[PDB]
């Protein structure tokens, strides 16, 4: 929901129909929310939030020790062939045929 | 408060990087200054040799 509201910022168009979606999607949320409280004890709760709050912490340091490896990665390495085509994989945005990115 | 206590850990995490990949040659320099973090108006102008 708030990604959607950061997208509609960003993309100048403000469509003028996309408000009563909005509201059904909070009141949703509302709801849902609520069982959520209903269903489970509050220190569960605080402790699933927690839980989740690590695992973000945890793919922030993944992606900076990652880019940051990028960062220090220029290009003498060889092409190691490495062989095993499972599944297909292209790329984490779906595909990547560009590197042609010589320096 | 333990959960605060791991929101601002993640903040600083989130912060590390954010100095690490927008703001180009800091490593070096975090070690010292203890104290005052006054916002150090990060001079853009040095990298390039060219």
């Amino acid at each position: 929901f708030l990604r959607s509201l950061h997208d509609d910022s960003i993309s100048s168009s403000v469509h003028p129909g996309k408000e009563d979606l909005r509201s059904l999607s909070h009141q949703q949320w509302m709801s849902m929310a609520e069982k959520v409280w209903n269903t489970h004890t509050p220190n569960h709760i605080l402790a699933a939030l927690e839980r989740l709050t690590l695992n973000s912490t945890q793919e922030l340091k993944k992606l900076q020790f990652s880019q940051a490896a990028d960062l220090s990665k220029g290009p003498s390495c060889q092409l190691k062939e490495f062989s095993e085509p499972i599944t297909q994989s292209r790329s984490c945005n779906e595909s990547t045929h560009l590197d042609p990115q010589e320096t | 408060d333990k959960y605060l206590s791991l929101e601002e850990q993640s903040t600083a995490a989130l912060t590390s990087f954010t100095k690490e990949h927008f703001f180009e040659g800091m490593s070096k320099f975090v070690e010292g200054s203890d104290e005052n973090f006054q916002l150090v108006q990060l001079n853009v102008n040095s990298f390039g040799e060219d």
